[PDB]
């Protein structure tokens, strides 16, 4: 009913289809830095997962401020030195806008190791806040997820989980994973999950919603598969151990499937 | 954005609040009227506030005749300015200092028709407004109205999460956060309107609580006191008591006496109980009540 906005949900999903495209970072961002790479930024990402755990921080804070990361990439270059600041003022902004109750700036300091200072840390946020132009409110994956959520026959919580799991999976590599916005993800990872829990494939309701199919989505699902395979070998674990827990239904413990027939 | 304050005069002091300071100012070069909302940050020892930073990031997408205008943005290590759109009053003033014998009916019609036109942008840029009352409803001297004070807004996704408890000024407070609901949507904001509707007709608030618990009781000594049948879940709700006084449903043509039946009407369908049934923003602009605005 109303908690779904019945009146507002297509205006909503439009809407969010323009901003993820004004809210793109650069593909090819991390080619021009001079100083960081995918693997740095993976070692970031996943420290943000520990730290939104450690927080109890909701999955969606854990979204924007990685688009907020990779959005500040793509226009200033940063030394790896500071990659951390970046990323600890990225995740107090998003916390800012996304939380109930954020943590306080002090926090976010001490779990930085005393790497960085309070002054540090508040004026990284101001720099982000200009270079964004306090264009905060990003459609992330997780918006488009629980969107196609209410789309399953009938609901079930092992497919959400599992989709939530594979599109966190997906903000670790900024390779390929920069090249697919965050609707087409977020039904990458709602397909694979569905197939993977109930056989199901991605519904004709969702095709007339989105306009995407499973010819559109190949490309992203061949990928988002591939890393699901090899998830249990990524040099990053936080997502996995993340998802061991029963509040996500153990997801990251159920098996991929060996192939698609996609 | 491209602004400095070297290009403001200030004029007067408009307002105030935890935001800070609100003057009315003029652009020396274009000529333009604005206010400037001052946030200090060196008073800030937690940095930007989620206030403003919510403010500005909404405010920024927002384009909309009945919504208020963010201008621009002056940053300062020092300060914060928000440059607004000026508008000469707000809504609980007019009501005050002119309304004493009443405002007439085609001005009440073309104010709520625009507060609904602002609101249904709002819901479908998946925004919470949370703060709808008459004091940030602010008018000009072309008769336009317009949301402003998006301090305590949110975006929302769909479905919604549980977001803060305790929003939007008790007043005009919907009976879904008084009871604790774990997750409220747009029907909050239509509440919040409906209580307004009633009170630009009497110039007089609908439900003026001095507590939770007496604003509850309130809206149930003027809406009945709502069951399973009006309300589905209604009892099964956080702080639903079951000891609750069970006060009768009163005619509604005694809620708003000089009310005619198509304004009633649409009242009675912003009041609702159950948020399910509650009418939107967007349904309400169809109203017979608006036929003739
Ligand atoms: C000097 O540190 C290397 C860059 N880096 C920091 C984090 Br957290 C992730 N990568
Ligand atoms: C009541 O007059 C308030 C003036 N004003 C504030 C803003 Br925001 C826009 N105009």
């Amino acid at each position: 009913g109303v908690n779904e906005v019945p009146d507002y949900h297509e205006d909503i999903h439009t809407y969010l289809r323009e901003m993820e495209v004004k809210c793109k970072p650069k593909v090819g961002y991390m080619k021009k830095q001079p100083d960081i790479t995918n693997s740095m930024r993976a070692i970031l990402v996943d420290w943000l997962v520990e730290v939104g755990e450690e927080y109890k921080l909701q999955n969606e804070t854990l979204h924007l401020a990685v688009n907020y990361i990779d959005r500040f990439l793509s226009s200033m270059s940063v030394l790896r030195g500071k990659l951390q600041l970046v990323g600890t003022a990225a995740m107090l902004l998003a916390s800012k806008f996304e939380e109930i109750y954020p943590p306080e700036v002090a926090e976010f300091v001490y779990i930085t190791d005393d790497t960085y200072t309070k002054k540090q840390v508040l004026r990284m946020e101001h720099l982000v806040l200009k270079v964004l132009a306090f264009d905060l409110a990003a459609p992330t994956i997780n918006q488009f997820l629980t969107q196609y959520f209410l789309h399953q026959q009938p609901a079930n919580c092992k497919v959400e989980s599992l989709a939530m799991f594979l599109g966190e999976l997906s903000l670790i590599d900024a390779d390929p994973y920069l090249k697919y916005l965050p609707s087409v993800i977020a039904a990458a990872a709602f397909h694979l999950a569905l197939y993977t829990v109930t056989g199901q494939s991605w519904p004709e309701s969702l095709v007339q919603k989105t306009g995407y199919t499973l010819e559109t989505l190949k490309p992203c699902l061949l990928d988002l598969h591939q890393t699901y395979l090899r998830a249990p070998q990524h040099a990053q674990q936080s997502i996995r151990e993340k998802y061991k827990n029963s509040k996500y239904h153990g997801v990251s413990l159920l098996n991929p499937p060996e192939t698609l027939n996609v | 954005g491209p602004g400095s304050m070297e290009n403001f005069q200030k004029v007067e002091k408009i307002g105030e609040g935890t935001y800070g300071v609100v003057y009315k100012a003029r652009n020396k070069l274009t000529g333009e009227v604005v206010a400037l909302k001052k946030i200090r940050l060196d008073t800030e020892t937690e940095g930007v506030p989620s206030t403003a930073i919510r403010e500005i990031s909404l405010l920024k997408e927002l384009n909309h005749p009945n919504i208020v205008k963010l201008l621009d943005v002056i940053h300062t290590e020092n300060k914060l300015y928000l440059v607004f759109e000026f508008l000469h009053q707000d809504l609980k003033k007019f009501m005050d200092a002119s309304a004493l014998t009443g405002i007439p009916l085609p001005l009440i019609k073309s104010y709520l028709f625009q507060l609904l036109q602002g609101l249904a942008f709002c819901h479908s840029h998946r925004v919470l407004h949370r703060d709808l009352k008459p004091q940030n409803l602010l008018i000009n001297t072309e008769g336009a109205i317009k949301l402003a004070d998006f301090g305590l807004a949110r975006a929302f996704g769909v479905p919604v999460r549980t977001y803060t408890h305790e929003v939007v000024t008790l007043w005009y407070r919907a009976p879904e956060i008084l009871l604790g609901c774990k997750y409220y949507s747009t029907a909050v904001d239509i509440w919040s309107l409906g209580c307004i509707f009633a009170e630009m007709v009497t110039r007089r608030a609908l439900f003026p609580g001095d507590s939770e618990i007496d604003q509850l009781f309130r809206i149930f000594r003027t809406l009945g006191t709502p069951d399973e049948v009006v309300w589905p879940g209604v009892t099964s709700m956080p702080d639903y008591k079951p000891s609750f006084p069970k006060w009768a449903r009163q005619d509604f043509s005694k809620v708003v006496p000089p009310l005619d039946e198509d304004g009633r009407s649409l009242l009675s369908q912003m009041l609702h109980y159950d948020p399910n049934k509650r009418i939107s923003a967007k349904a309400a602009l169809a109203h017979p009540f608006f036929q003739d605005v």
